[PDB]
């Protein structure tokens, strides 16, 4: 329930369109929605670490989301946790990027990955090619119907938007700790509201 | 339209162009019941007496033999017998049955000579699709 | 005779082809990009050796977003006489058909516009060896090379072909401390297309979309001056 | 402070916390001609009469033996015998001198038993600097 601040986006690719995977070296094609197109998976990927970046400033002491972030894994694993389709490839461009195949064909890519961490999102390694995890960063899963919207049924591949959530801890006794998550709201809400991108309609909301 | 390859060894001999048509986007997509054209255009490095062309898809990594309906590259628009640093045109052309599968592969072309060596040797990435 | 110098040997024969063709006169599409809210940083190489200092633009989170722009640049699609017109349609591309790609005079080419060889990194269970610290200090002094000295072995050469020089993209730095640089600057060539006055209306057509597009990117992590060919035509 | 440290084998012990101070950003960085605490918390699985703290300095992957002026466990705040389910702490405190090369390396601490045999086993990235960063 509460006790739990959400700083959330919605992202869609209006000037993008919808593609088809086709496995090799035969098999039935699998649609992909406008925000599942790599180039979009990128852009989205460094609009969240620049978010990741963000500095406030409270009480003569720089405010980072690591200082007010849920890191439930704290002090061994301190990364934030971030719901979001690119933790399937743990925020890498890198596993993003990462394919297979001969030198003419890709056998397994970000699709391939995709497809297989939609349905067992704790898994720690795809049955394919690329040996990659489907955990997130933060060391617990991303469920596929939190980060992703506009699909048909239970094909996520088929989705339309992506939504992209950053949980901060809520207080209800320390007004110290809450106003310092204020003001990283404010730096967020600034940056955010700054930030235009043709191939990105955002929708963009704090803890006000 | 010359379409990109990849040289698989063509000792005795230099290609110069591979020419498939109808082919306007690559990996070349091969419709189901319709006939496509090959040119290969290459250099001889030797003289040889005749010229057997060998065909393969290659699949899973895995060469696939696919015979066809004349081997022999004398009648295939070679002048026999192939002389030194001239050059030659093979020429042939398939039909794609409806038996085929809709699948992607790799079609492995050589052109082999009198000490079974490739005159020349390439592949380019196919596409078999169907028309419905 | 050595038949494992056919790649070798094929790309240094596509390298001549692309200087021998490259030409004085293009229309020049061009960006300079720096980074306001990015410090310097750092590099200290494993396991010892002189510090590097990198200036601002060279951090890796702003290449990454550069990159992202460059490639939604090249990506930019116009519409003219009831037909699109995409960048490869109008790019300087001497290697077409066999290669097909761009030429983006860019510091981003040293590592083929692909963010994967960006990250590209290599070390023991806690610290780089190499990185794309080490591939960007071998890349300016020998732009040519087909590989790095380094446990990457990543090329170079920059997707058309052909190398990059380093005075060409990028600004700010001292003598030829190419590290030291703190503006990027980021080069499409467009054909000029002297005869052809339809696929020059193409080009234009395209720049004026560029413009819009630029025109309309915010980032509030980055600068971005742009400049086009058309806004020469446009005015005097 | 609770460093990370990669676990190289701890057979006969589980490791609860390795602790080094100062060690304010990880890897840790040691100033020449300073000294630098550590503490590690552990789980003894076994008994054992003895134990003998080794440690090795890994530099590209190759282990470098590292004599320390009290390798007797059972000095360094570990009260012998062992008793098997039982937490310990082994503490010591080494300088990093002047003519020591500033350097990155791993730092690998291992305190065996009886059957010479890890009770526990770990390592932590450190670099030896001129200068911090
Ligand atoms: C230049 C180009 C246009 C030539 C086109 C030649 C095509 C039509 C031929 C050459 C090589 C051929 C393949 C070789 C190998 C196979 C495997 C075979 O699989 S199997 O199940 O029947 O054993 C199916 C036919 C298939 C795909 C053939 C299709 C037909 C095939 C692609
Ligand atoms: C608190 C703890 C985690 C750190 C304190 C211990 C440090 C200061 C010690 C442990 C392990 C030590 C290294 C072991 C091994 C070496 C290799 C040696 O190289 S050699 O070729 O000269 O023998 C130089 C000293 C050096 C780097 C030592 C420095 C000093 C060293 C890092
Ligand atoms: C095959 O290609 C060569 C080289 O382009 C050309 O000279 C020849 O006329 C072509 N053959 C046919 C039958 O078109
Ligand atoms: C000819 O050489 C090929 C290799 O290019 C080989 O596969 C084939 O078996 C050889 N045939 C004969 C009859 O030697
Ligand atoms: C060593 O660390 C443990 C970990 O909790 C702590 O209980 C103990 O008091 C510490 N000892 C010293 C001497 O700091
Ligand atoms: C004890 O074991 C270690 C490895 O666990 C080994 O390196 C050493 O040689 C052994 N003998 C000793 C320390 O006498």
């Amino acid at each position: 329930g509460p006790f739990f601040r959400t700083e959330q986006l919605i992202i869609r690719a209006p000037l993008t369109d919808k593609h088809i995977y086709q496995p090799y070296p035969s098999g039935a094609d699998v649609p992909f929605g406008p925000p599942l197109d790599i180039q979009i998976l990128h852009q989205v990927l460094d609009l969240q670490i620049a978010i990741e970046n963000i500095t406030a400033s409270y009480d003569n002491e720089t405010v980072t989301l690591q200082d007010i972030c849920l890191a439930p894994l704290s002090p061994y694993n301190t990364n934030c946790t971030i719901l979001s389709v690119l933790n399937y490839f743990q925020n890498s461009h890198s596993v993003l990027d990462h394919k297979k195949g001969d030198d003419f064909f890709v056998y397994a890519d970000y699709h391939t990955h995709f497809l297989y961490c939609v349905r067992a999102p704790a898994s720690l390694n795809d049955t394919s090619l690329l040996h990659d995890p489907c955990l997130g960063t933060f060391g617990g899963p991303v469920f596929p119907w939190l980060v992703l919207g506009g699909y048909d049924d239970q094909n996520y591949n088929n989705a339309t938007a992506l939504v992209i959530t950053f949980p901060v801890n809520n207080y209800y006794n320390d007004t110290e700790k809450l106003q310092r998550a204020q003001a990283w709201e404010k730096e967020f809400i600034n940056f955010v509201k700054n930030y235009k991108n043709p191939n990105l309609t955002i929708s963009f909301t704090a803890e006000r | 339209e010359p379409v990109q390859f990849k040289d698989c060894g063509s000792v005795d001999g230099v290609i110069k162009e591979v020419n498939v048509s109808p082919c306007p986007t690559q990996p070349c997509q091969l419709s189901k019941g319709q006939s496509y054209s090959v040119n290969v255009t290459f250099t001889s490095n030797i003289q040889s007496k005749s010229s057997k062309a060998v065909v393969h898809g290659i699949l899973m990594g895995v060469p696939v033999p696919f015979p066809i309906p004349e081997p022999d590259g004398c009648k295939s628009g070679i002048n026999c017998p192939i002389q030194k640093d001239k050059t030659y045109s093979y020429l042939n052309k398939l039909p794609v049955k409806s038996e085929y599968p809709s699948i992607k592969l790799v079609v492995e072309w050589q052109l082999q000579d009198d000490k079974n060596q490739s005159l020349f040797c390439w592949e380019i990435p196919v596409q078999i699709v169907s028309h419905l």
